[PDB]
């Protein structure tokens, strides 16, 4: 409601990145908790096109 | 998945198409034909389908007037 717009941002953020890790781990039927590191190498290095 | 008409075919009376996000026929054969493969987890992930008919070649409309007749024919 407070309509936060860099909070906002960041909260889609984090909500699509658990949201994207938790379908990952699920259909790699491993624990998300172990499955960040390919994420934040993608992410990190995450061009224009990305 | 799927099955649907299109406009790709002149004389064939079906053809396979794959998914706007997944590995061509090519890709996918090459991808899992190779040594150190790792298929463990990337393999049963890739390679969705679909399928489409074209409405031109007689053979599949003789197919459909027969279908309309029996619901559960045997051939």
């Amino acid at each position: 409601v407070e309509e936060k717009c860099a909070l906002m941002e960041q909260v889609a953020h984090q909500t699509i990145v658990m949201q994207f890790i938790l379908e990952l781990a699920k259909s790699l039927k491993v624990d998300p908790r172990a499955c960040f590191r390919q994420f934040f190498t993608k992410i990190k290095t995450a061009d224009r096109q990305y | 998945e799927k099955v649907t008409i299109s406009n790709r075919l002149v004389s064939s009376p079906c053809c396979i198409v794959t998914s706007t996000y997944g590995w061509t026929a090519n890709m996918e054969r090459i991808m899992k034909a190779q040594a150190l493969r790792d298929n463990s987890t990337m393999g049963y992930m890739m390679a969705k389908k679909h399928l489409e008919i074209n409405p031109d070649h007689p053979i599949v409309e003789t197919l459909r007037q027969k279908a309309e007749a029996d619901k559960n024919d045997k051939a």
